[PDB]
């Protein structure tokens, strides 16, 4: 079945209450008391919060904390502690007897003050053009917290095909930087007026532009 | 719960088969299910399927012509076979524990996951392959620091690790590495990059060292600006 929806990135100040919701259909989290929450630290195993939407294992903080309203389930996390710095999954039994996950959501605990990323557009180099390919590199940099989003554009129409992205990462000051990439045919590069990068960070987006004319 | 151990092969070869296991120590099967889950480095999790210790199995409708589980009672280990893999099938390997019950008739509890294994990472791809290096032109995008990026683009090798220096190891301050991306080839990409002052262009030299130990590749990419 189809993947519960989570928002990307979350983030609070510590001592702060945050929600996460995870939106499925009828058929997992609308009908059924079915829903699951882990948190998902990096090379760690995935750990339980909460089960049949609302049930706390012993051993679990009584700060997290599930509900659901409709087609949208959600997990609370209040007093908000750094350690809750994690990824985290919703997941469902569904009525067709399989069980579908969240998208997953980066939870950001604000340890410093937010910082803006810096964008850096890299076109194609002639080396690689002449090699018949091209790679687009969208370098981000200096922010904080360490969660962005990444959305590309040939034109203004939206490209899905061939993009990755890196998880971010500390820089050597204490700031962030992630990297996307955009594979194209050099036919493909040519035959649009530009290419855009746009970077969504803690609510805003930076925008960057090359042009196979430039 | 229980404590999950698992173990297999986790490097293949496309059209080969993922055979992994997992052996349960502190429990038993009793009536529950024993599911595998896995977590591409892209996507979010994805259930695989699951099986009781009397065989009965579900499966993903997406993976369920491909995969098939098994159990042996006597060892209290269950097992994932997957065949035909391609590198989206690379990812991080979990079982895990499902213990579904029914409470009367209609009403079913516990439908959560709940005792994981530490994961087992699978890649697959063909063959050892080196970078292609390309440079990355000097932008020059912060006006108010005066400050300019340079690098270098390492393109589609395989296995990792890649490691790069700059100006064979005398320029380390500025310069930062990303993570490798993992391309849907199966194949990875990386950039370094350096943040210079944008008075350094055209006099300063910056030259990339890129070695894949794995393949015995270096390459020397000379970055210089495009136009003044």
């Amino acid at each position: 079945q189809s993947a519960l929806t989570q928002p990307a990135s979350v983030s609070g100040s510590p001592g702060q209450s945050i929600t996460i919701s995870c939106t499925g259909t009828s058929n997992d989290v609308g009908d059924y008391d079915y829903v699951s929450w882990y948190q998902l630290h990096p090379g760690k195993a995935p750990k339980l919060l909460i089960f049949d939407v609302s049930r706390r294992p012993s051993g679990v903080s009584d700060r997290f904390s599930g509900s659901k309203s409709g087609d949208t389930a959600s997990l609370t996390i209040s007093g908000l502690q750094a350690e809750d710095e994690a990824d985290y999954y919703c997941s469902s039994y569904t009525g067709s007897s399989t069980y579908v996950f969240g998208t997953g959501t980066k939870v950001s605990v604000l340890s410093q003050p937010k910082a803006n990323p810096t964008v850096t557009l890299f076109p194609p180099s002639s080396e690689e053009l002449q090699a018949n390919k091209a790679t687009l590199v969208c370098l981000i940099s200096d922010f904080y917290p360490g969660a962005v989003t990444v959305a590309w554009k040939a034109d203004s129409s939206p490209v899905k095909a061939g993009v990755e992205t890196t998880t971010p990462s500390k820089q050597s000051n204490n700031k962030y930087a992630a990297s996307s990439y955009l594979s194209l045919t050099p036919e493909q590069w040519k035959s649009h007026r530009s290419y855009s990068c746009q970077v969504t960070h803690e609510g805003s987006t930076v925008e960057k532009t090359v042009a196979p004319t430039e | 719960q229980v404590q999950l151990q698992q173990w297999g092969a986790g490097l293949l070869k496309p059209s080969e088969t993922l055979s992994l296991t997992c052996a349960v120590n502190g429990g038993s099967f009793s009536i529950y299910y024993w599911s595998w889950i896995r977590q591409p480095p892209g996507k979010g999790l994805d259930w695989i399927g699951e099986i009781n210790q009397s065989g009965s199995t579900n499966y993903n409708p997406s993976l369920k012509s491909r995969v098939t589980m098994s159990v042996d009672t006597s060892k209290s280990q269950f097992s994932l076979r997957m065949t035909s893999v391609t590198a989206a099938d690379t990812a991080i390997y979990y079982c895990a524990r499902a213990p579904r019950i029914r409470w009367g008739s209609y009403r079913l509890k516990q439908t959560n996951f709940d005792s994981w294994g530490q994961g087992t990472l699978v890649t697959v791809f063909n063959q050892i392959k080196g970078p292609s290096v390309f440079p990355l032109a000097p932008s020059s995008k912060s006006t108010s620091g005066g400050t300019a990026a340079l690098g270098c683009l390492v393109k589609d090798y395989f296995p990792e690790p890649v490691t790069v220096s700059w100006n064979s190891g005398a320029l380390t301050s500025g310069v930062h590495t990303f993570p490798a991306v993992l391309q849907s080839s199966g194949l990875y990409s990386l950039s370094s990059v350096v943040t210079v002052p944008s008075s350094s262009l055209g006099t300063q030299t910056y030259i990339c060292n890129v070695n894949h130990k794995p393949s015995n590749t270096k390459v020397d990419k000379r970055v210089e600006p495009k136009s003044c």
